[PDB]
């Protein structure tokens, strides 16, 4: 009698009966491959979440589902025997749990109404489902497109008031992790691009902190100053290699230097190069760029 | 009950087997169920694909053939097909030149076809979508966000089918069907409800000489109920609603296959006015005597004439039905010359068949 | 009382006015009413002409055009036309190669068409008749002496229509039609009656899950009423009836235009038997969803194969209706290669449209 | 009496009776402002998590808390009346719930043990707490120090199988959002450094991707080729200016160009520059740098 369920019933009433039940349609293995692959990001987040929830909830009778936007079961875990009692009703990997298929149910009703929804007992349109409680919360993507559901099912006598919020808190973690995970992915792709740029210079380029620690060095300056790219990062410059008079002064004087001839000592070998040095004035102090031009 | 069926769960299978036997130029696939041209993939042209619930026949199954649909996906009676069927069907009909999905504006369909679109894309099938929302009667119905997609889907399937056939690229097909969907206007009435065989009870019930005005094809409530007065009162007020509700602004969503994303697109409909040329479809919703449709048609031409609309072509008959519902829809589609040339172009399907 | 009609005595003049506006390839004559090809008299060919009560649309009006009828005469709803109409129309269509009248076996039709024939003869018009008695269900019904003329009239009008088109002479056309008439077998059933507008009340009433078995197209009583069980076993008994009541000996009379008199001619039908080749027509009686027809067709092809008949062509739709009746008919017509060749010939009528 | 509780009891047994109850120490108003504000990162995420947890759980007798690493209650919500019950014993904003104060309880043990914990009934050291059940999950820090705890308290006879995993599903969201939230902040700082680097080159530099769309333009490419920095971004290269025919052949054939003299046409003006072009072959296709050397 919730205003939700009421509507759901008006949708179901026209086109199905309450006492009939047929095995709900299942996407056949091969094309289930493409359905599952399409969600690797969501599923690898959602599974971790569900293995943990299960881990601190076992023993108990219930199952945990991750569905996609179409109400298709992507993966199931939880109590072995409960997954099997539901499996005995046709709830399997790749089963579609849409409203048109199995009637009114949180598995489909949450996505429809756009928020966490719990259905139990004879709220469900089909009678087969009457000794079950279902909790499900939908999750959205970067754009705001419904992109899956987390659901929890258990024998109706056993639902607890924490069951709904449990699915919502998990939907929150997976949804919220996708969005910020993909914002990382982007701002990381941006780094690789901006690096590949500096990796592609003509000049050798090295930069360091106001404190004196190497920040950036490219393959090219790595060869020229015979430093190891990785092992160099964050390490103090003067401990990395001994600098020529002119540079000492120009670091100190915060002065610029244009195409100056300069001699560096790396780990006992001396390297002659022609350099350009530029102060990068900031609030926290001055950084520097040194460019090693290839004669 | 007056259902010509056997077991209630077999009705769809029986009827699909019947269709395939009757028309050997079509192929019935199983696990899952879909229907395509016997000769697909037809390498070279844009594959044209549609579907939705069964119960509307000949739509969409009767419209598979040269110069129209490449294949269809029927689902359950009055129920969207699930994306796996849409997926595999579009993979069966891929022409190498793109696949155009035609989607009637319903919650289930939209969601299901949209996902099937994304599935195909990930599999690297060039694909885009056209959405039909002609039903001028109600904004947000029982199964619809926005306007409902009804009988104008059949004209659009034919016109776009012809462009596909001719040789036009995926883009111009989609742009065409998309223009068309802003020029078609439709409204239906029912004097008797359809019964879906699985529910066993009529999907609504009207009192004596009362009609559901602006009904939809899954037996969704109309604008209201109102006393049925005469065929003339009915065609008049159906026709006045096509003008009054003609002008309409909304957002439709298409798949931009280049960007790999759903591009939203605000667009407006112009209400038919003096000087427009139209195609008119007087459509049996299921159980109206053909005789009567002509009576409707007769009144429709008087109203078009007096409003200054010039009917150029027509279809009269059972083209987009709602099981056994007693009523009819009127579709008017605004046309120019290129459109009529596409109309007259050949078509060879179990339900529309003309031209060399 | 759910009819889309206006004034109850105007029903027909609106419907026909609509038909004429829908199809400029047709001419509606006023005072009296009949319909002809917009281009008659078509000089050089046997003009082919038929008619009966209205209420069977598209039969006969929907079959006027190239490769079928030249013109048709509708009467009131479920009433035969009058001689003055038949006469006047048959003279509008006369090409110079004589005129062939196709008549369904019903008292009123037989009587009126006969008298029109004589009328025509006396006006110096070569003219002859084919009589259709396919309905195998009952002998001597309410409006018929012997076997009623139902859906097979459509096939015969098509095959004969196509022979006339080619160049075949009046006798050649006539004997084709007679030959075909001893090869067609029809049966229909009803789950709910039609209602004629003027009457106001259903033309019979069935209790729950009861069917009128062997119904006729004016809502005549059939063999009996019997519990409708399932579409399967309905098609089954229908099919067995077609075989059992296939053998049939009787007297039909045609117009010997040479001697100027009615030639009595006794003639026999052969049951359809193992090895035969058929066109099958699964025909909606008015208000059966097309979808269920394909279910009926599905079972038919199973029964046909089981009894060694080969379905070479089919038609599935509303071809010969009974106003708003819920029921269908099955026709089977034995063919050979000459016959199929005539079937595949062009036809361009509003209700049948294939070929170049 | 699992080892965990058993151990905790050996700590309390030495210094504390099972029947006496002192209202635990609460931080003064002024200084609790600084305690709270120090946690704004954690709290703005958590309070959101919990508002949701609560809305979809109401009505139920329980309270949810977020505490910091010293077990200080930072914010609380949930059932008005349960809050009041706990408040009377002295669980308030600013109250410290450490083990040495209120005895063995999940509010402290969770953190001590490093994982989600639930204590109910007489597992608690102090009898006052015997008609409560407490679930708590510790949550950790970018570099992995304890950073806080999410807790649920309710009347002992009403705990559910789902209560512990609910606090875990919340700590997970808050923890993981904090973790990647600061991964994001650091790869964003790196992004700026790398920028500030390219920005203070000697040449102008430009790049586009495999689709041919500007990705980076610097202050000196922007002056020289007469482009507005921001509005040029993302936009297709051949629409942005007329590429000399040399460039087009070298992007079509993907060849490099050393110090080539070429004419650019930007918006009706002809510009001369000497250019280097380098392919950046990657797995989705080839990007390019263009450098513009000053004469």
């Amino acid at each position: 009698i919730s205003p939700l369920i009421a509507t759901s019933w008006e949708r179901c009433n026209k086109l199905m009966k309450r006492e009939t039940w047929n095995v709900p349609h299942q996407a056949q293995g091969v094309t289930f491959a493409s359905i599952y692959r399409r969600k690797k990001a969501m599923l690898t987040l959602g599974q971790a979440a569900l293995e943990d929830a299960w881990e601190y909830m076992a023993p108990r009778e219930c199952a945990l589902f991750i569905l996609d936007e179409t109400a298709c079961i992507l993966s199931r875990n939880g109590d072995p025997q409960t997954l099997q009692q539901l499996s005995a009703l046709g709830f399997n990997d790749g089963t579609y749990c849409a409203e048109g298929i199995i009637g009114t149910c949180a598995l489909s009703l949450a996505a429809i109404s756009g928020q966490a929804v719990k259905t139990m007992a004879d709220q469900h349109f089909k009678q087969v489902l009457w000794n079950w409680a279902f909790c499900a919360t939908p999750l959205f993507d970067s754009k705001g497109r419904l992109t899956g559901t987390i659901a929890l099912a258990c024998p109706v006598e056993q639902t607890t008031a924490a069951d709904l919020p449990l699915t919502l808190a998990i939907a929150r973690e997976v949804g919220n992790l996708l969005l910020t995970d993909s914002l990382l992915a982007e701002t990381n792709r941006h780094l690789n691009q901006l690096n590949a740029l500096l990796e592609s210079m003509d000049d050798g380029v090295i930069s360091w902190d106001e404190q004196g620690n190497l920040q950036f060095i490219n393959a090219q300056a790595a060869r020229v100053l015979r430093l190891d790219a990785t092992a160099s990062q964050g390490r103090a410059i003067t401990e990395l290699l001994t600098l020529p008079a002119v540079l000492q002064q120009a670091i100190k004087q915060a002065h610029p230097l244009k195409h100056v001839e300069a001699t560096f000592e790396s780990q006992h070998q001396f390297i002659d190069a022609v350099i350009t040095l530029k102060p990068i004035i900031e609030t926290q102090g001055t950084s520097f760029i040194l460019l090693l031009h290839p004669v | 009950m007056k259902k010509l069926i056997n077991d209630v769960q077999d009705v769809l299978d029986e009827q699909l087997a019947g269709l395939a036997k009757a028309h050997p130029s079509l192929t019935l696939h199983q696990d899952p169920v879909y229907v395509t041209r016997a000769d697909a993939p037809v390498a070279g042209k844009v594959a044209l694909l549609s579907g939705g619930g069964s119960g509307h026949e000949p739509m969409h199954c009767g419209y598979i053939g040269q110069g129209m649909l490449s294949g269809a996906c029927p689902g359950e009676i009055f129920t969207s097909p699930t994306p796996d069927k849409i997926f595999e069907c579009a993979m069966q009909v891929d022409g190498g030149e793109g696949v155009l999905l035609i989607i009637k504006n319903y919650t289930g369909d939209i969601l299901n076809f949209e996902t099937a679109t994304e599935l195909l894309h990930d599999s690297g099938v060039k694909v885009t979508t056209v959405v039909i929302d002609d039903d001028v009667a109600v904004k947000d119905s029982l199964y619809t966000a926005g306007r409902r997609g009804v009988a104008n889907t059949v004209l659009i399937e034919k016109l776009v089918g012809a462009a596909a056939e001719r040789g036009d690229s995926l883009d111009a097909c989609a742009e065409l069907g998309r223009k068309l969907n802003n020029q078609g206007h439709s409204i239906g009435i029912a004097l008797g409800a359809c019964t879906v065989p699985a529910a066993g009870k009529p999907s609504f019930t009207l009192a004596d000489n009362e009609m559901e005005f602006g009904v939809g094809i899954h037996g969704e409530p109309g604008i209201d109920r109102r006393p049925f007065s005469s065929l003339d009162q009915t065609v008049d007020e159906m026709f006045d609603t096509l003008l009054v509700n003609g002008s309409y602004h909304r957002t439709l969503r298409f798949w931009d296959y280049q960007q790999g994303s759903w591009q939203e697109e605000q667009q407006t409909k112009q209400p038919l006015q003096s000087g427009d040329r139209v195609i008119a479809l007087v459509n049996n919703l299921g159980a109206t005597p053909l005789s009567e449709l002509y009576g409707v048609y007769n009144r429709l031409t008087t109203r078009c004439q007096q409003a200054g609309l010039t009917i150029e072509r027509n279809l009269i008959g059972a083209y987009c039905t709602s099981l056994d519902m007693t009523g009819f829809s009127i579709t008017l589609l605004k046309v120019d010359d290129e459109t009529l040339a596409l109309w007259d172009a050949p078509v060879h399907t179990p339900a529309l068949n003309w031209g060399k």
